[PDB]
């Protein structure tokens, strides 16, 4: 079975060097060129470059020329993508794929690279105070690193009408997410709403009560 | 500067037929190079769907077909299924500065449920955040379909692009979509403008919510 297997997810800081790998099996690695493809979160596929592993002939997209080094060690059926100085904007998924008579018929599973200047940091939790007799309320889970955080409402007893959004990685290198819940308007004040936010990497547990604005 | 042009989005109902165009210049398709197509399901590596203009790898259903006439390549999908919902990319070798080029991609939506306009909730900065010397406006976007929105922020009436972060829509438990957008401000920035607006565009229609510092 023809496969390309990539190295695991990386979490690095701007300026650090990184070399990720793409290992071929089930075929003669030296006989087919390996391309590298970037995919930034939510965006399209971008060709970065390509290498002929037999003779190490390498070509790059003008956008990536001088920013990255593609190399190969055909003796161990492995192609590499290398940065001497990661940028925060290098945060993306990276795929390798072989140019075959069926081009890019076989792809690696992808390597996620996260580049952030942040150290481990627990989140600040801020209340988001409260349509057909229902009210939306929530918690802003701001400025944490790394992923993930977990959110529950009223210790897990409130699950109806809850949506916890995916996190955004901000330009500061820190994550933020929100969790919202839709509840009856008549229950406000009389019924207490607490978001429970856990961030294991920093051993952080925060309970924040969310109460009505009252204007 | 060789470019492959794809429509940003196509849609069809289950059982119907869609086509996705991929048009090139003369470095890519004009020189006579073959076009190939890739399917990328959410959270997965791309998968070869069509190679050499029209050939199917084994395992690819005959519902998928491709053609290329001059500088124009096209992917057709007949008998649309919900598993066909994905991003689709065309690609080609070229004679230009880039040996390989991908098209910008096409999001295919299989319209298996009715269109629903988004519900927008805009939260002003909390007291707690303001006493921490920060201010974040939180625009929550709920109960929409298809799962694609455009968000624009306004200070008074002027567009603001700095300090904006927006999530890619994902499914709610009720199978509609939700997204979030954030505007980060200094408390001074928040206080100095009369109002701020979150404008959400969905299927050509815009729904907007507005918050003001002076209001409650």
């Amino acid at each position: 079975e023809v496969q390309l297997v990539q190295s695991g997810a990386e979490v690095k800081k701007p300026g650090e060097s990184l070399k990720i790998s793409c290992k071929g099996s089930g075929y003669s690695f030296s006989n087919y060129w390996i391309g590298w493809v970037r995919q930034m979160p939510g965006k399209g596929l971008e060709w970065m470059g390509i290498i002929d592993p037999s003779n190490s002939y390498t070509r790059y997209s003008p956008s990536f020329q001088g920013q990255v080094t593609i190399s190969a060690d055909k003796s161990i059926s492995t192609a590499y993508l290398q940065w001497s100085s990661l940028k925060a904007s290098d945060t993306a998924m990276y795929y390798c794929a072989r140019w075959y008579y069926k081009p890019f018929d076989v792809w690696g599973q992808g390597t996620l690279v996260t580049v952030s200047s942040a150290s481990t940091k627990g989140p600040s939790v801020f209340p988001l105070a409260p349509s057909g007799g229902t009210a939306a309320l929530g918690c802003l889970v701001k400025d944490y690193f790394p992923e993930p955080v977990t959110v529950s409402w009223n210790s897990g007893a409130l699950t109806s009408g809850v949506h916890t959004f995916p996190a955004v990685l901000q330009s500061s290198g820190l994550y933020s997410l929100s969790s919202v819940v839709t509840v009856p308007s008549s229950s406000l004040g009389t019924q207490t709403y607490i978001c429970n936010v856990n961030h294991k990497p920093s051993n952080t547990k925060v309970d924040k009560k969310v109460e009505p604005k009252s204007c | 500067q060789s470019v492959l042009t794809q429509p940003p989005s196509v849609s069809g109902a289950p059982g119907q037929r869609v086509t996705i165009s991929c048009t090139g210049s003369s470095s890519n398709i004009g020189s006579g190079y073959d076009v190939h197509w890739y399917q990328q399901l959410p959270g997965t590596a791309p998968k070869l769907l069509i190679y050499g203009n029209s050939k199917r790898p084994s395992g690819v259903p005959d519902r998928f077909s491709g053609s290329k006439s001059g500088t124009s390549a096209s992917l057709a999908i007949t008998g649309l299924q919900s598993e066909d919902e994905a991003d689709y990319y065309c690609a080609s070798w070229t004679d230009g500065l880039s040996l390989v080029v991908f098209g910008g991609g096409t999001k295919l939506t299989v319209l298996g449920q009715p269109k629903a306009a988004p519900s927008v909730t805009l939260f002003p900065p909390s007291s707690e955040e303001l006493q921490a010397n920060k201010a974040t406006l939180v625009c929550l976007i709920s109960d929409f379909y298809p799962g694609a929105v455009t968000v624009a922020w306004k200070a008074d009436s002027s567009p603001v692009k700095a300090g904006v972060e927006t999530t890619t829509p994902s499914k709610q438990s009720n199978n509609k979509y939700a997204a979030s957008s954030y505007l980060s401000l200094t408390p001074e920035q928040w206080k100095s403008h009369r109002s701020y607006s979150c404008q959400v565009t969905h299927e050509g229609s815009t729904v907007e919510k507005t918050v003001a510092p002076t209001e409650c």
